[PDB]
């Protein structure tokens, strides 16, 4: 199952 | 940017038997960008009834995809797999050899 | 054996023809299990693989919640690269990002992956440590800083250390009767004369299952690896792969040639010849 975390910029 | 150009391969899924129900499979691999248009052929024609699998793509990440009919081969009909690319000035067709 | 669980994801962007293609599937060992397409009716993640299907509706809510986000973010990330490379809004650029997790016979993580590349060319990966980067250009350099500040790298180890590892050795056992059944390849040698004088010896190998798999050509036990044409392991749309390896040889001499299969579904090598 998929990793969930947040978004970091580039 | 890269651009690759696909490595093309057109094969049955069963070895090939005249008259027996089988699967045409084209399978377009190692290209970028993804875009890409494959037609497999029966007779010069577009086989209207194929599908493809789901966009992956591979460690050096270049694209693959497999293209598939059902088909029936006989020693008469040809078929082949017609295949444009963004690298290809003109689309490519590929004869599928029972032998390979 | 060992095993491994893959998730691919490609962000296409398409300038004047809406928001970037957002496709993601997922993969344990050569088996797709998963598949999510931003082009889908009213996207949801599927599955691919009968093993999976018994997931409950939390698992697939969570799993396209997952999909639909980083289809997403990987709008904003492309924005970005756009932006560090001074590229015209016009062009089409891909984001691929693939992640993972090996582990060992026993089950235990042998390595976690988590790597991504920009139109074909690596961007950033997570080393092999779990907590530093390789950042392959000087614009990945950059994001390189903003991932070490955020902590990227932890968050991840976290996951691959735990969760990924954790749903892999799940998987493997709720499709163990087909993802820990190799199946050894049907193998047969071809004989297609090209002249009077040579003929190709192909040999086969079909319906096999994992992938990985070696053929090799002997001339009277001798590898004749620098005259064999090998062509590229490719699926045979079932789940199996097909691969044949093929020399040319002199009339008369086919019985000197032997071909050589070496798969995980067999318990030992083959070595078979043409048997006209």
């Amino acid at each position: 199952r998929r990793l969930l975390r947040g978004h970091n910029q580039y | 940017m890269i651009q690759r150009t696909p490595k093309i391969q057109v094969y049955s899924r069963h070895p090939a038997e005249n008259g027996k129900s089988n699967f045409l499979n084209c399978y377009v691999s190692g290209f970028h960008p993804s875009d890409i248009e494959v037609d497999l052929l029966k007779n010069g024609e577009r086989i209207e009834k194929v599908e493809h699998s789901d966009l992956s793509f591979s460690k050096d990440w270049s694209f693959y995809l497999l293209y598939y009919t059902e088909f029936t081969p006989t020693e008469k009909d040809e078929y082949a797999c017609r295949v444009n690319h963004v690298t290809l000035s003109q689309p490519k067709i590929v004869k599928w050899d029972r032998d390979m | 054996g060992s095993h491994s669980m893959r998730y691919f994801h490609t962000s296409v962007s398409r300038p004047g023809r809406g928001e970037p293609r957002f496709i993601t599937v997922g993969y344990v060992d050569d088996t797709l299990f998963v598949r999510f397409d931003s082009d889908a009716a009213s996207p949801r993640e599927e599955p691919r693989a009968p093993w999976i299907e018994q997931e409950g509706p939390e698992y697939w809510d969570r799993e396209t919640q997952i999909c639909k986000a980083k289809a997403q973010t990987d709008r904003e990330d492309l924005r970005t690269l756009l932006r560090y490379y001074n590229q015209s809004e016009a062009g089409s650029h891909t984001l691929q990002n693939m992640y993972g997790c090996d582990v060992g016979p026993d089950g235990r993580l042998l390595r976690g992956y988590h790597q991504h590349a920009y139109d074909g060319k690596d961007y950033i990966a997570l080393n092999e440590d779990l907590s530093s980067w390789t950042a392959a250009d000087t614009a990945a350099q950059i994001t390189q800083r903003k991932w070490e500040a955020a902590r990227v790298a932890e968050q991840l180890r976290a996951y691959l250390e735990g969760e990924c590892v954790e749903w892999l050795r799940r998987y493997l056992e709720n499709g163990k009767e087909t993802l820990q059944r190799a199946d050894p390849p049907k193998t047969h040698v071809t004989h297609h004369p090209i002249s009077d004088h040579e003929a190709t010896l192909r040999c086969w190998a079909l319906g096999f299952y994992p992938a990985e798999i070696t053929l090799t050509w002997q001339r009277d036990g001798e590898d004749q690896t620098q005259d064999t044409e090998l062509v590229e392991t490719r699926p045979a749309g079932d789940r199996t792969f097909q691969k044949w390896a093929a020399v040319v040889v002199p009339s008369g001499e086919e019985q000197r040639y032997t071909c050589h299969v070496q798969h995980e579904g067999l318990p030992k090598p083959l070595t078979l010849r043409w048997e006209p």
